């Protein structure tokens, strides 16, 4: 008698990836669950890989823990990522070997029909990466590499195994290890769209459903809607804590009411923050005059022009003026208002003491992670800053302005979409440099022109009144005025701290400073 | 053997472990002379152990004890004919040339990518047993998927075979049920999903599907020019396939900025119908230091010679050297590899044709790469309304009433641009209104006009 | 770092009477 | 443990001595299955065993395989449900978000310099021990102290 | 010796294998002195065995030093005139200053890549049975063949 590998499988401990386990089952388990008659009228080798590469999350060790749980074949070796590694020659080797030893056993006594063995690999991207440079010419990790590989598809023409692996960097995987033979399927397991997240957010729920928990005003139909980009793993993190809030709730029965609505706002994301805005905007936007509508309505204008379109992927686009103006706070409003899911920054701020090259990979480990999800808005702020330029002497740093660059140029993947924006202080080193014409366009955002725009400021903001601002008009009228909001603020603030008596003209004299 | 498994903790049984393997055929030997049955060996994966006794850099390993034995025992003071060392790797380099010397290995026979003609055996072979076995619909026969193969090497040209009998496998077993269902059912073709899976399969020369990031959204013939163009690379592209002694054939597809030169340079890429293909590109090449940078273009080009035949495309030069206008800099040894690489003569015949890309003639002139490029091409953009229009007819946005509009503004008048800002333009004009529509898209044509 | 420092010991004692 | 003194410069050893951590816990997963004790680990100096791996290249790689280990062990295939770790530090935006994703360490915290109000907690407490021997009475006024003492940890 | 089978885990035999190489000859030494077996050992491949006292190639462990076992045998205290080793190499700078000098390697001397005249007389040696033979090596010009190959050898 044959005795079938899997049993009793029914699309349980999962969810979201369906089409994913189907482009798996149909190249690895197929020629397993078959009638053998015809397999050898088919001369069919039955495969012997599987990979999963993907972000953190994404449930792809909890797949292959459910296949080899559910399954019967009840001969799972796990590798603990570089537990290989001993201090020993020899023993590093021996420890791959060992685990192929049991099924080469088997097929050799027992042939052609025969049960099945399981490895895997968790973390493989550790003592597997490509030979031939790393960590100098030779590198430690030759040995491991060569005899895996000279094992897997060897002279033996060993069947009977199923070698799964498991990482977060595809790319450091070598070829002759991934060519068809030893590791044929690479699936790419992403962050899934709602309908996906919805079977997700449903397993996780209906442990509490089967008895009668959550009362029924929860819909989960809402939590799929305003949870686009949670990256598996942090939608049962959300029911875990909403299980906790629940819980030291009632005490002194319990239930789950808006568990998203209280944990959403709690719980950080792999997209967007849900609010990490407070250090640019701190003090809010008022509208001083016509140019703040001008400028926003144009940003979602040019919103729109990425979700509604096709064969214009991203759109990138510098708004820039002279300095204290603002920049970086219309464009955080952009992003606001906009309903992005991976809205991110890449301030200077967070790259500082570090070397050019480092801040370029600080800088291209976002746009990846843009380039994983459909939508984005993406802001640089303080070019000038993030590729250092100093007007004493021309010296700047060039790799990460040729990364940026190309960056700009780079077409995303099919379907994916970006909204890249960029802010500077200074223009005409960029004329001379280049970068401009990578921008499909600039955005001036004027210094307060007028001292009618000015008082109307004033009065937004709300600090001084009519008496004494009927002073500061009279004094403005007819002249025209050159200066920056963010140093206007820290003028009134200047002035505030001064007795009533000579307040206004503490105000007034800083102001004339300027002049322009 | 399976390479380092020799190797061991213990001290002198390392190789003790090898002396293990001649230790039963030199008995042979010893007691019967010439008459003997032909022990021999197969290694695997041979570059493990057996590299360069030099090779402490990094590796600080006895193993220069163990090629020592090995180079020691075979050719020897004692003399064993009967013994046969099959030794295989992939990185050949890093060998003791000692051990590779004739008498220890003398053929160092190096297989090659199947060919057009020999994957029809290829595939074949493991057709055989299907159409002898009457699964295999008559449809389909094997010269079909061998043309449309084009760098497809052993196991990725089986692949698709398994892959496809396993898909015609797997639309008989059916997800939430119980048991999967095999119907019992012997009729499994394998029609022409192999010709779908050819889809699923990418090698590594070309993956036909990796253009659309390039071309995007295809080309379109908006004047005689780019049919001009296309027409100067077809028959400057028959030279290499058709010619001897220009093995190397070196172009360049300069214009202004925003004219789209990579695109029609991939577009003679594909109607070229070369076997190989490569987009040497900075878009996957970022934060390189110069040294990596360098490397990967050798990697290219080392693949390509593997090749009969062979196309590079490097898009964007001046970016690939970042070079800068202002307080000038730029990769020196990336502009020395780039330069020696257009007129390094491959070795047997192999032909190879590059296409460069940039913005700019003037710094290649002053850099002195222009003559290094064997024979250019301009790449005129839209100079004319009677074009841009043409061209925006073939798009098909803007629609008549649109195109009448704008014609009588345009139709005498200059308008310099390339297609890849009129996309954006287009688009970013088409949002707000159609009344709305034409009069942004004009005034801002004119806005970008310097 | 200094990477690839794997070395290997021998035995000395072989316990014997 | 003390991140910078498990790093063994010998390959293998660095990594090895962190499964060491886990496996008495994993014995007892063995032996009871569901109803087992908990087993606490305290990394006192994490930044220095964790920081942001490397990517795309060959170089950069350096001390992350201890990463890749640990990660691979707190929720791995074999899953286990006892233990509950503690990672404590002063250097929260070296670490991945990888290991900080919910279920490898759901929650981050913040503890910062308490304020006069939690001084005065403090020296209620150390005072309280010679309060118990009654000795340490000198008509001392904590507020002194505390409204004294504005940035003391 | 093929090459390094004197090594072996245990302490005390690597060093002590070669009391037992040279134990025949010094016994034809001492008994039977004055006419004597003249006793030959071949010892390929001192690349392996001998190194520069320990102090480079790495941390080579003290199991690596037998080269002191050799040098004391071959002329330290007891001397002994009735035994020749022989050396052979692909790389002599690597072995130690000590061995090289008279007393212990008396001759050193490379094997170049012969001229024409030797490749035309190595030719002709391998080509001479054939040659002998009635059938074989017609029209051949092993002297045409020499100037043709330029540095086989
Ligand atoms: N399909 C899924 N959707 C959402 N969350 C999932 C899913 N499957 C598993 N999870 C969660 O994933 C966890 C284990 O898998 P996980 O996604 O952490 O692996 P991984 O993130 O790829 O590994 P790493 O953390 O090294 O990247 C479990 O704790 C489980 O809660
Ligand atoms: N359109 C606007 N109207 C009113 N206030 C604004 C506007 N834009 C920005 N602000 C104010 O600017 C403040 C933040 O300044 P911000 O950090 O943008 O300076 P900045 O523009 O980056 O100057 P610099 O480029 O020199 O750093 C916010 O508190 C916000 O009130
Ligand atoms: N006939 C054509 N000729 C040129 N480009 C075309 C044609 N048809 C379409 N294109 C467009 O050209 C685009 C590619 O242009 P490409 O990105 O090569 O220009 P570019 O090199 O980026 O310009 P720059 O170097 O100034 O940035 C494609 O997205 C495609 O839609």
């Amino acid at each position: 008698s044959i005795i079938n590998p899997d049993w009793n499988f029914e699309k349980m401990g999962i969810g979201g990836l369906d089409k994913e386990f189907s482009d798996i089952f149909r190249r690895a388990f197929a020629s397993r669950v078959f009638p053998p008659e015809i397999v050898e009228q088919m001369g069919c080798k039955h495969v012997k890989g599987i990979l999963l590469y993907g972000p953190p999350g994404c449930g792809k060790t909890l797949l292959a823990r459910q296949i080899g749980k559910m399954l019967n074949a009840r001969e799972p070796k796990v590798v603990n990522g570089p537990e290989i590694l001993n201090k020993y020659v020899g023993e590093s080797e021996a420890n791959i070997r060992k685990l192929f030893a049991d099924a080469e056993e088997e097929q050799r006594r027992l042939g052609a029909n025969s049960g099945l063995h399981i490895i895997i690999f968790d973390e493989i991207d550790a003592i597997c990466k490509q030979r031939g440079s790393m960590a100098g010419s030779t590198g430690v990790h030759d040995t491991v590499v060569n005899q895996l590989l000279s094992k897997i598809d060897g002279v033996e023409q060993l069947n009977n195994i199923l070698v799964i692996g498991m990482t977060n960097r595809p790319d450091l995987i070598d070829e002759a290890l991934l060519r068809p033979g030893r590791l044929e399927v690479k699936m790419e397991i992403g962050l899934p769209d709602e309908k996906g997240r919805l079977q997700i957010l449903h397993i996780h729920t209906a442990r509490m459903r089967g008895h009668q928990l959550l009362s029924a005003d929860v819909d989960i139909k809402e939590l799929a809607v305003e949870t686009k980009n949670f990256s598996g793993a942090e939608l049962e993190g959300l029911v875990r804590a909403a299980q906790s809030t629940a819980m030291n709730r009632h005490i002194i029965v319990t239930r789950g009411d808006f568990l998203a609505s209280l944990e959403n706002d709690i719980k950080p994301a792999f997209g967007t923050n849900q609010e990490d805005y407070a250090s640019y905007i701190m003090n809010g936007i008022i509208k001083w005059g016509d140019p703040v509508t001008r400028v926003l309505d144009d940003g979602e204008l040019l919103v729109q022009q990425t979700k509604n379109s096709d064969r214009t992927p991203l759109v990138s686009v510098l708004l820039e003026g002279p300095p204290h103006s603002g920049k970086t706070a219309l464009a955080a409003k952009i992003a606001e208002e906009s309903n992005f899911p991976f809205i991110k920054i890449c301030s200077p701020d967070k790259m500082i003491g570090f070397s050019e090259t480092a801040k370029c990979q600080a800088m291209k480990k976002i746009f990846d992670d843009a380039y994983k999800s459909q939508l984005s808005c993406v802001v640089v702020d303080d070019i000038e800053r993030l590729l250092d330029y100093v007007p004493i002497g021309p010296r700047f740093s060039n790799l990460v302005l040729q990364a940026l660059l190309v960056l700009l140029k780079k077409a995303p993947p099919q379907g994916r979409k970006l909204l890249i924006i960029g802010t500077t202080s200074r223009k005409d080193v960029l004329q001379e440099m280049e970068m401009l014409n990578a921008f499909s366009t600039t955005i001036h955002v004027p210094n307060i022109a007028t001292g009618e725009q000015l008082l109307e400021a004033l009065e937004l903001l709300g600090n001084f009144k009519d008496k004494e601002r009927t002073t500061i008009a009279q004094q403005v009228k007819g002249k025209k005025v050159w200066i920056g909001i963010k140093k206007l603020l820290m003028l009134i603030e200047m002035s505030l701290q001064m007795d009533p008596e000579y307040r206004v003209r503490k105000f007034l004299a800083l102001l004339r400073e300027e002049g322009a | 053997v399976n390479g380092p498994e020799i190797l061991n903790k213990y001290v002198g049984e390392s190789e003790a472990n090898i002396r293990k393997l001649f230790a039963d055929a030199e008995e042979e030997q010893r007691r019967l002379g010439a008459n003997s049955g032909l022990h021999i060996i197969i290694f695997d994966e041979i570059d493990a152990i057996c590299k360069q006794r030099g090779s402490m850099a990094g590796s600080t390993g006895v193993h220069d004890t163990v090629v020592n034995q090995l180079l020691s025992k075979i050719d020897g003071v004692e003399q064993l004919n009967n013994i046969l060392v099959i030794g295989m790797t992939n990185r050949p380099d890093l060998i003791d040339e000692a051990l590779l010397r004739p008498g220890r290995l003398e053929v160092k026979m190096e297989i090659g990518l199947p060919d057009e003609k020999g994957r029809l055996q290829i595939l074949h072979i493991h057709t055989a047993r299907m159409r002898g076995h009457q699964l295999l619909s008559a449809d389909v026969d094997i010269k079909e998927l061998a043309v449309e193969t084009k760098n497809f090497s052993g196991a990725e040209l089986e692949g698709l075979v398994r892959a496809a009998q396993s898909t015609a496998m797997n639309r008989h077993i059916i997800v939430e049920v119980d048991m999967e269902k095999a119907e019992s059912l012997q009729v499994t073709r394998g029609d022409f999903l192999a010709s779908l899976e050819n889809d699923i399969k990418p090698a590594f020369g070309t993956n036909q599907e990796d253009y659309a990031s390039y071309i995007m959204n295809g080309i379109i013939k908006w004047g005689d020019p780019v049919t001009r163009v296309l027409d100067d690379g077809e028959l400057l592209v028959q030279q290499t396939k058709n010619s001897d002694r220009t093995p190397l054939v070196s172009v360049l597809l300069e214009g202004p900025p925003h004219s789209g030169k990579t695109a029609l340079a991939a577009k003679i890429a594909e109607e070229s119908n070369f076997p190989f293909i490569k987009i040497c590109s900075p878009d996957k090449m970022i934060g390189f230091s110069e040294t990596a940078k360098c490397q990967a273009m050798k990697k290219i080009f080392d693949d390509a010679y593997k090749s009969q035949l062979s196309c590079v495309v490097v898009d964007d030069i001046e970016r690939l050297l970042d070079y800068v206008p202002i307080g000038p800099r730029f990769s020196n040894l990336v502009l020395q590899a780039l330069l020696v690489l257009l007129k390094k003569a491959p070795p047997q015949g192999r032909k190879l044709l590059i296409i460069g890309t940039t913005s700019r003639k003037d710094v290649l002139q002053e850099m002195e790469m222009l003559n290094a490029f064997s024979t250019t091409i301009h790449v005129p953009n839209i100079a004319t309304g009677e074009q841009l229009l043409e061209a925006l007819e073939l798009l098909g946005n803007f629609k008549d009433k649109e195109r009448t509009t704008i014609a009588q503004q345009v139709k005498g008048k200059k308008v310099w641009i390339g297609i890849k800002k009129l996309l954006m333009l287009i688009e970013m004009s088409l949002q707000m209104d159609p009344e709305y529509r034409v009069r942004k898209f004009l005034a801002l044509l004119r806005e970008e006009g310097a | 770092m200094a990477e690839d420092a794997d070395m290997r010991n021998e035995l000395e004692e072989m316990q014997r009477r």
